[PDB]
Formats: C-alpha cells, structure tokens, sequence
C-alpha cells in the first residue's frame, strides 16, 4: 500500500508473427467438370437450370476478391522507395531485414527463408507427366491435372 | 515499430516491443504535501531510496529532484491519500533571498 | 487463350467445330505472350498504367476510348496503350539522411 | 444411440476459472503490467491514479472522491450480481449456444 | 442488384427438370397420373 | 519519439544506446534461425493455398 | 541559418530553445551526432 515495483532492465525485443493474405485465382469449369465433350450430357445438364453457370460465376468473383486482399495489404504505398545508401542508424546494425539484390529475387535474409520453405502446389506452376501440348518452358505446356 | 516482410501469399511482420526484463521495489507517495498546499508531479510518482525522496515514473528509475517546477498544486493534506509531508524545493527564492 | 503458347493458338488445331479454325476467323491477329497464356486480340505496348482491367501475373489492359484498345495494334507514340505488364506505380525519390 | 457422442475440453471449466482468478489477481495487485513481462507491484489506490490520469482526471479528484468512487463500484458489483440471480435471462447469449 | 438476381435467378430455376421431363408443377398434377408424376415430382422435390 | 510513445523517456535509448541496439541487431539473427529451424508456422501460409 | 529552433515534426514552427522549453539529462559523449551551441535562460540576467 505504499511501494511498486518500477524496471531497471528491459529487452528490445522482435517478434516475428506470420499471417496469410491471398490465395491463387483457382477456377474450376463446370462443364468440362461434368460433360467435357458429351453433346447429350450438356443436353441434361441444361436441365438442371443455371445452377451449374452459378458455380462457374462464384469462382470467377472469388479469383477478383483474391486480387484485391493482396493490393489491400501491399499496395498501400504505391510509390516505390529504395533501401538507405547510408546505415548510419547509430547504435543499430541492420540490413538483414531489407533486399539483397544479389540474390536471384530481391528478397531479404529473413524473406528468402519465407520463401524457400514454403512449398506451395497449383495446377498450371505443376506441369503434367508425359505432357499433351507445347513446351515444358514457362506457361506453354497446358496443364489441368487430370 | 514494425518492419513488413513477404512471404508467398503472405505477409510476416517483425515487430519491435519494449517488454521489461528486471523490475525493482520501491516505497512511493502520490504527492507531498508542502505546506498545506498538497504537490503531485507532473508525471510519475514520488519515490523513496530510504533517505531522499525524488519523482521518477512507473515505466523507468530516474530519480529527478523535488522542486516545485515539477509539480503542481491540487488539493491540501487532507484530500490526498498516502500523502507525506515533506519539502518541495523552490528554485527560484535562493538565488533573490 | 488460358495456359497455351503463341505458337498453337488454334481454338482447334488442325480441326474444327464445323465452323472456321478460330471461330469465324481463321486466325487470330494481335498475338501477345502473357504470363496467364496468350493474349489474342491485343498487344504488348511499352506504356503502362497502374491497371485498369486485370489479367493476372502482372499483365494487364486498359480501354479508354481509344477507338478500339484490346482490339487493334499495339502503339507507343499514339493513344493505341493496350496491354502491358502493371507498373507499381513510380519511384519516388528519398535518401537516408 | 444415433451415432451421436461428445468431444471432452482440454482447457476445462474449472481451468478456465482457474486462469480467471489469475487475472483477477494480476489486475488487482499488478495492474495490466503482468500482461508482458515479469509483474510489477502496484497497489489499488496507485493503479486507479494512472487508470484516470489516462481519461484526463487527476489523481487528486480521485483521492478527493475515494468513498464515494468506492461505493459506486461495490453497488454495480452488487447490482450485477444480483441481476444473474434475479433473473438467468441475462445470460441468454449462452443458452442460446445451448 | 444482387437481391433482385438472386430473386431473378431463383424464379428462373423454376425452368429446371432437374432430369424431369416437365417442368411446369400444375401441369404435372393436373395432366399426369402417378406412373409418370411421381417419377418427375421426385426427381422436382429433390432438384428444386 | 517512438520511446516517448511508450511512456518510457528518449534518456533511456541514448543510456542504453549499446543495449538496444545489441538486442535489436541479435533478435534479427535470431529470427533467421528460428524460421529455419521451426518453419512449422509457415503452414499458417502453405495451407491456406 | 545560424540560430537554432525547437520545431515540431508535423509542422514547422520555431521556437526558442531555452532552458524551460528543454530539459538535462545524460551528457553529451552518450548522444550521437551531439551540438554544441547556447541555450538562453530569461530568468539569469534578472538574477545580476
């Protein structure tokens, strides 16, 4: 009733804290889904209204709203600013959080560990096995799992 | 602070905190009381080392000199609980008197 | 033309849908290679925006007007500013200090 | 008997009442300042003197109105406790989940 | 819009056979005797 | 500022100029280490995807 | 130009640097970057 207990030592202390933002614009077409090339299929699929065009339609808006959680978090500034020339922070030494642009995407020490041990699998960045059509490069080989 | 970094599909920050690490016990006083007049500081608490009194605040010891330019007037010895009677230094009367 | 070349653009390649190769065309014109596929109708111009209609991976187009934009050739030194890959904005200048 | 069965708590009831008293406690007899980092003493009186230097009312109108502050908080305490009892509908929100 | 397509879309459905060979529910009850009828109402119930 | 900010006076980051900075410098090797070594909180975004 | 101003960060409004306006603490060999120049006191020459 008359004393506290006031700090004589303290810890600077970082916390690393990992959160999602996004995901892939994943698409799925319904009738290729169901009917593929069956003339006589889309003829009854058709009867079970727009429902399956409902399904298509969902999937498009939610590749549109993960377009725009990603500009929501990051395209905040979209003014672009280079790292300081000068490190002259006084008593701090640090550089391990920002870009080293020799590394094959500019990426920090701490971000190429974000990146290099997330392991993320999509249709189209997978190839196919034995391929159908175009080159292994880039994009030119289809892709569309089974 | 907070320092943003990427991450596929993801953002991580790196948060910089001020989180204690060794505390220390204290006996306080919530003003002095002066004269009739009670002083609280203008921030803080007052603070006994066992001998001196001195205004620090909560969050880190600094243990500032009692003068009456760090205080302010608000209530009398019988308003204020846990009050002490003790001096407030006036910094001004010494170099005129 | 999602997740293909723009070598084998065909909408059928070497048949048909008892209507001409493309649709009613029998070829395409204005081939740009995007990172989402190939982009037919449009093509690559080194003047960009920050968006207007998104096509994905960086790529996307702007219809202002411009008397047919994601339906006519490319333009840099004309108002013919048709597909490019997003910039993210500009630079804008600072030094630590 | 319709494949109906029921997943135990890990953190029980009782557990949970258990970390309640802990920040009764902790808020009682070391402020918020227990929260991060190793607790500091703080008394009552000491602790309401920064909960109202952070509305923008002094120290010295809470000393000057101790008693009366005192009262006003043991009868809405009171008064609160008496509502649960006079009537459980105040807890409808959790029968509801119920 | 979303309110009035979806009150649109939901009268549209109203189309659906759903793998019936009639849509129409008064026509159904009206002009067809349980070998058939029930067959499609079934079929209506669980689409619908 | 950002000292000030917290309650805690701007004579305690030049007192403890060497402190602070030691503490902040470390944290960072730190982290590097730690997302290595328990990179298990990255399912937080791999699964999501 | 040669005189100095407490100013704000939000806006620039100089201001005297006096020794009411500031306050001592530390020293100056713990301070990196650390002037040297005069603060005013509007009380001293009151004092002769």
């Amino acid at each position: 009733n008359n004393s506290i207990a006031i700090p004589t030592n303290f810890t600077i202390s970082v916390t690393t804290e990992i959160l999602p933002v996004s995901m892939t614009k994943t698409s799925v077409d319904c009738t290729m889904y169901i009917c593929g090339d069956s003339t006589e299929c889309s003829n009854l699929l058709l009867q079970y209204g727009s429902f399956c065009t409902q399904l298509n339609r969902a999937l498009t808006g939610i590749a549109v709203e993960q377009d725009k959680n990603t500009q929501e978090v990051f395209a905040q500034v979209k003014q672009i600013y280079k790292t300081p020339p000068i490190k002259d922070f006084g008593g701090f030494n640090f550089s391990q959080i920002l870009p080293d642009p020799s590394k094959p995407s500019k990426r920090s020490p701490i971000e190429d560990l974000l990146f290099n041990k997330v392991t993320l699998a999509d249709a189209g960045f997978i190839k196919q096995y034995g391929d159908c059509l175009g080159d292994i490069a880039a994009r030119d080989l289809i892709c569309a799992q089974k | 602070m907070s320092f943003p970094q990427s991450a596929p599909h993801g953002v991580v920050f790196l948060h910089v905190t001020y989180v204690p690490a060794q505390e220390k016990n204290f006996t306080t006083a919530p003003a002095i009381c002066h004269d009739g007049k009670a002083h609280f500081p203008r921030e803080g608490v007052f603070v006994s080392n066992g001998t001196h009194w001195f205004v620090t605040q909560r969050n880190f010891y600094e243990p500032q000199i009692i003068t009456t330019d760090n205080t302010f007037v608000s209530g009398n010895c019988d308003v204020v609980i846990g009050i002490v009677n003790n001096t407030v230094y006036d910094p001004l009367q010494p170099e005129l008197d | 033309y999602q997740d293909v070349n723009c070598t084998e653009v065909p909408v059928a390649i070497h048949a048909d849908q008892l209507t001409p190769t493309w649709r009613v065309y029998s070829t395409g014109s204005n081939v740009f290679q995007t990172r989402a596929g190939c982009l037919i109708g449009a093509e690559h111009v080194n003047n960009s925006y920050e968006c207007d209609i998104p096509i994905g991976a960086g790529i996307c187009a702007s219809y202002q007007t411009q008397t047919n934009s994601p339906r006519a050739a490319a333009s840099v030194a004309s108002q013919s500013i048709i597909a490019y890959t997003m910039s993210l904005g500009a630079e804008n200048s600072v030094a630590y200090s | 008997f319709n494949g109906l069965t029921v997943l135990p708590p890990l953190l029980t009831d009782e557990m949970i009442a258990q970390y309640t008293s802990a920040l009764l406690a902790g808020t009682i007899t070391s402020g918020w300042t227990f929260g991060a980092g190793p607790a500091l003493q703080i008394p009552f009186p000491m602790q309401m003197a920064y909960r109202f230097n952070g509305i923008g009312v002094t120290q010295n109108v809470l000393y000057e109105n101790q008693k009366l502050i005192a009262n006003q908080f043991n009868s809405a305490i009171g008064k609160i406790q008496d509502s649960l009892s006079s009537t459980p509908s105040a807890l409808g929100k959790l029968q509801d989940v119920v | 819009n979303q309110n009035a397509q979806a009150l649109n879309t939901l009268v549209k459905q109203l189309s659906s056979n759903f793998g019936a060979i009639s849509s129409v529910l008064n026509d159904i009850l009206s002009r067809l005797d349980p070998p058939e009828a029930e067959v499609q109402i079934d079929r209506l119930i669980t689409g619908r």
